[PDB]
RNA sequence: CGCGGGGUGGAGCAGCCUGGUAGCUCGUCGGGCUCAUAACCCGAAGGUCGUCGGUUCAAAUCCGGCCCCCGCAACCA
RNA sequence: AGGAGGUAAAAAUGUUCAAA
RNA sequence: AAGAACCUUACCUGGUCUUGACAUCCACGGAAGUUUUCAGAGAUGAGAAUGUGCCUUCGGGAACCGUGAGACAGGUGCUGCAUGGCUGUCGUCAGCUCGUGUUGUGAAAUGUUGGGUUAAGUCCCGCAACGAGCGCAACCCUUAUCCUUUGUUGCCAGCGGUCCGGCCGGGAACUCAAAGGAGACUGCCAGUGAUAAACUGGAGGAAGGUGGGGAUGACGUCAAGUCAUCAUGGCCCUUACGACCAGGGCUACACACGUGCUACAAUGGCGCAUACAAAGAGAAGCGACCUCGCGAGAGCAAGCGGACCUCAUAAAGUGCGUCGUAGUCCGGAUUGGAGUCUGCAACUCGACUCCAUGAAGUCGGAAUCGCUAGUAAUCGUGGAUCAGAAUGCCACGGUGAAUAC
């Protein structure tokens, strides 16, 4: 934050199957530290995912997760109290990483049922890409290129 | 709500209970026990029962029985 | 812009002592405002404790047409507020009349109750004071008979 | 804390010993489901005959020193303050600063 | 406000207790409260004594009073004798054994209470504070004291708005638990009102 | 006396001219920011429509008398 | 080292006397 | 305030006390004490009985009780701006001084500044400064690995019997237990840097850089807080502001705020089955089992003052099923009736159980708080206090993140 550098703390690959992203995917999903109920809601969303679409679990997740994935971003640049949105590419990691979490978001919403449905359907939409989370992507990229006069 | 092992009262409201319908329906009575349970005998009395600074007298009616004489007795004035 | 403390004795206890017992929630009436006059006659109320409904009354008769096991006798030991209608033959500033003898007289006197036209062109104030001794109400009243305007001015039940 | 509290305290203690404890008999035994004649409520009436004090559910426990009724420590029986006060001397045995 | 008492803090890794003796829940509380009574009782009686610290001990039904102090003349008392008087009402003191002991401690000027009985007795008798302040230190501080800090806190001096002065020669190494400290307290009584008084030693580092 | 205007939340003003449903601004009340008040922000209560009577299904509003205030006129005399 | 360029809108107030 | 029904209790109301509720002193009388009755709310008032005891001032008793008088007694009565004691706090921020020398007439500066460096006036270098002290760190407790010693009430791998319960022989390896110890030091290497301190990366390692936690809080600031922990100068009352008793009030309720618990549900409730803890407490106390009860509990009642027995089968979780987005099986408030226990006493004013009831609330305006690791969040357990009485506090472990550009 200030001076101390970050320890990009190690996290553990998915038990299904290793896909350490999906494992962050759950801790983001994941509520109040029930895990396991985390994971049950994300496996049971994957398949339906992997049986909808005809394509195999992540594979269909990173490419329902890419069409989400923010490339830049507002930021708040001013000077002495001049405050204005400035657009910055996002962090490879950051990137995926707020994809993720306005999946979730997405997902939040929606009532269909259970979150396992509700989050597949999301996805779903992603695999087309048409969804509420890339709704929030390219809003964003209104709030670049709609701001693009900074760097 | 409690104590089903005798409802409980007093020996000085008591006997002066006795004392008063054995007696006829005498002077009001003047005692301090709120605790007091009524009793059936205690019926057409007017017990006083101090409350505070008063002794607010409650005629005995029928209905209560069962009900302690503070529950006659407001202690809290209010407006 | 004057108008507790003579009913805060009785809220400090003491008078009414029915059948010889002491500190009840006694409490003065009204269609009867008794003072120590004709004694006075308790009954008890199921709130409000005893209720001082003045011996021999009206109302008082007609809980004696009820419930006579809540009726009880009265006493007083070692008196306050009561009202007395004083009609006057119209006024016009003639209330001054009643204004004038007021400073003497060194009961307070709450509220000045009032009216006059409705009929027959004559006014009937009517007054509300908090008395202590009682022969200080004899004191008084005949100063009030005293003005010519004032053909009525004895205590109201 | 009031030498009348804590004389107070010991009058109540005094009574506790003098009457209950070897005549809560009344409150034992005689209020319990056997003599359910008149017995048993003779019995939860002669309780009362009994002084108030005495029952200790009366009794305060106030620090063995000071008097204060309350953060006692029932342990050392002395009110916090105090227990502190003697702890950082030391004069309590084994008694040292908590520290983990 | 802020420094925690210092022979709290050095209890158990350097200080021992000034109690001994090990009970149950039981009889405990009533065994520490005969200890107070011995403590200020004793204390009283040997007001005069230049007493130093009384350790009370419990060996089984028994219990000991070992007096640290100076002159262990006036303690004893002529043949001693005032000794098993001091017994035979401490043992009625504890419905028990009491097994007085006295060891006389050699140098009253490094010990802390004895320093601020000096002090406090010197302030009752109206002598002006800064001179015995400065005295003590002086003493202590020749005489082989590693460091030292006493502190006299109240109206001193009669003044009437209450203040604190202090002095402090050496090291004198609070935070140093290892270092040993002999941390003590006690107070004047002038007819100004009450004038407390704080006292540090560093006697050794280990 | 004559002609006209007005009287509406605590205050100043719309709404009346064309009847049913009275709004804005400050002020007032509660919360927020602040060390604390103001400002600022969030939420809120308030007006028997001068008084009396009438027409109407209904009157703040259409009609009249009355009380008050302002404006105009009060000339040849 | 020699240098020029860009670079920070608004934001009031605090009753009087008083510690060796 | 770690726990107001009486008590506590300081406040009110009324009934009462005066050398007193409590202490030292002296005179006189009476052992103390114990039993039961009447009045009264009780205090106490009147008693009616009964008992007369361990050294002899052997005309005593030490005692404890009663009475008398004067000193006193007593105050939770004001003053925290007269105080001690103690605590919050800026702030675990890294600062704050002094001796001497020196510069300045002097208030003062220098040291402590400066270049680097650190979590740090930490350390190194330079410097008219040389040193020292309070602090910083270290020393301390806990946890993280391993070793050694000991083997019950703990443990079970190795063999045996096994009524499969470590249950019994028996085993000391192990988990563990509690002491005595090992280990971490920028010690090793690379590089950056002035061959300085140190810093960046790697190695070995349980542990890597102050490993994580805690305890420890400088000179002082606020004339902060407390005279109600206590102690104390003052001043004040002293047939009373002191003392006892009953009931009462501290729990009043148009309203405002702070701090928390329980929700608004489907990452869920509910029904059934089933998995893995830690830390504690305990004897006029924890209290199995067994029995009746829908239960709260009640009867009987072992073990236990404790690695034994009890509190006390953890819950989130997992498996299965149902409800299927409704104010809805969400929510549990509120309210009626019937009950339990503690306790003289449950009306004011207790906790809990059952049946019944079943509201607001459908993620909260402006604004605002906590939190960087096994933390937040979520989950249940226990303890102090305490007769009973928590969603508070204190402590325990389970599950277990996001992000730091």
């Amino acid at each position: 934050p200030r001076r101390r550098v970050i320890g990009q703390r190690k996290i553990l690959p998915d038990p299904k199957f290793g896909s350490e992203l999906l494992a962050k995917f759950v801790n983001i999903l994941m509520v109040d530290g029930k895990k396991s109920t985390a994971e049950s809601i994300v496996y049971s969303a994957l398949e339906t995912l992997a049986q909808r679409s005809g394509k195999s679990e992540l594979e269909a997740f990173e490419v329902a997760l890419e069409n989400v994935r923010p490339t830049v971003e507002v930021k708040s640049r001013r000077v002495g109290g001049s405050t204005y949105q400035v657009p910055v590419e996002v962090r490879p990691v950051r990137r995926n990483a707020l994809a993720m979490r306005w999946i979730v978001e997405a997902a939040r919403k929606r009532g269909d049922k259970s979150m396992a449905l509700r989050l597949a359907n999301e996805l779903s939409d992603a695999a087309e890409n048409k969804g509420t989370a890339v709704k929030k992507r390219e809003d964003v990229h209104r709030m670049a290129e709609a701001n693009k006069a900074f760097a | 709500r409690s104590l089903k092992k005798g409802p409980f009262i007093d020996l000085h409201l008591l006997k002066k209970v006795e004392k008063a319908v054995e007696s006829g329906d005498k002077k009001p009575l003047r005692t301090w026990s709120r605790r007091s349970t009524i009793f059936p005998n205690m019926i057409g009395l007017t017990i006083a029962v101090h409350n505070g600074r008063q002794h607010v007298p409650v005629f005995v009616t029928d209905e209560m029985v069962g009900h302690k004489l503070g529950e006659f007795a407001p202690t809290r004035t209010y407006r | 812009q004057l108008q507790y403390t003579p009913q805060n004795r009785s809220k400090d206890n003491g008078r009414v002592v029915v059948e010889g017992v002491g500190n009840l929630m006694h409490h003065i009436a009204r269609c009867c405002q008794p003072i120590p006059g004709d004694e006075i006659v308790g009954f008890i109320t199921q709130g409000r404790g005893i209720s001082v409904h003045r011996a021999d009354c009206e109302q008082l008769a007609e809980l004696r047409s009820h419930a006579p096991e809540r009726i009880v006798d009265a006493v007083w030991g070692e008196g306050y507020s009561l009202v007395v209608r004083v009609v006057a033959n119209d006024r016009s500033g003639l209330l001054r009349d009643i204004t004038t003898i007021l400073a003497n007289e060194k009961v307070n006197v709450l509220g000045v109750a009032s009216r006059s036209d409705t009929k027959q062109q004559l006014a009937t104030i009517d007054m509300t004071i908090e008395i202590y001794n009682l022969q200080v109400l004899g004191r008084v009243l005949g100063k009030l008979n005293q003005v010519p305007d004032v053909i009525d001015a004895r205590r109201l039940h | 804390a009031k030498q009348s509290m804590k004389a107070r305290e010991v009058k109540r203690v005094a009574l506790a010993d003098k009457y209950f404890a070897k005549r809560a008999e009344l409150k034992a035994i005689i209020s319990d489901v056997n003599a359910s004649d008149e017995d048993r409520w003779n019995a939860v009436l002669k309780l009362q005959t009994l002084p108030r004090d005495s029952s200790p559910s009366r009794q305060r426990n106030r620090c063995r020193q000071t008097g204060r009724p309350h953060g006692f420590l029932r342990k050392f029986g002395l009110s916090r303050i105090k227990v502190r006060e003697a702890a950082m001397r030391g004069e309590i045995p084994g008694l040292k600063k908590a520290s983990w | 406000g802020q420094k925690v008492h210092p022979n709290g803090i050095r209890l158990g890794i350097v200080k021992p207790w000034n109690s001994t003796w090990f009970a149950n829940t039981k009889e405990f509380a009533d065994n520490l409260d005969s200890d107070f009574k011995v403590r200020q009782y004793l204390t009283k009686e040997l007001a005069k004594a230049s007493v130093s610290r009384i350790v009370i001990e419990r060996p089984a039904k028994s219990i000991r009073v070992t007096i640290h102090t100076a002159r262990p003349g006036i303690v004893i008392g002529k043949k001693g004798e005032d000794v098993e008087k001091l017994r035979k009402v401490v043992a009625d003191i504890a419905g028990v054994p009491a097994q007085i002991n006295i060891a006389e401690v050699r140098k009253p000027e490094l010990d802390a209470k004895l320093v601020a009985d000096s002090i406090t007795s010197q302030l009752e008798r109206r002598v002006m504070f800064r001179r015995a302040m400065k005295r003590a230190v002086q003493n202590a501080m020749r005489l082989g004291a590693k460091g030292i800090k006493v502190e006299v806190s109240g109206r001193l001096g009669g003044a009437e708005i209450a203040r604190t002065e202090w002095y402090r020669e050496g090291r004198v190494p609070l935070h140093t638990l290892r270092a040993d400290i002999d941390y003590n307290t006690s107070e004047a009584h002038t007819t100004y009102g009450v004038i407390g008084v704080k006292v540090w030693i560093f006697k050794g580092e280990i």
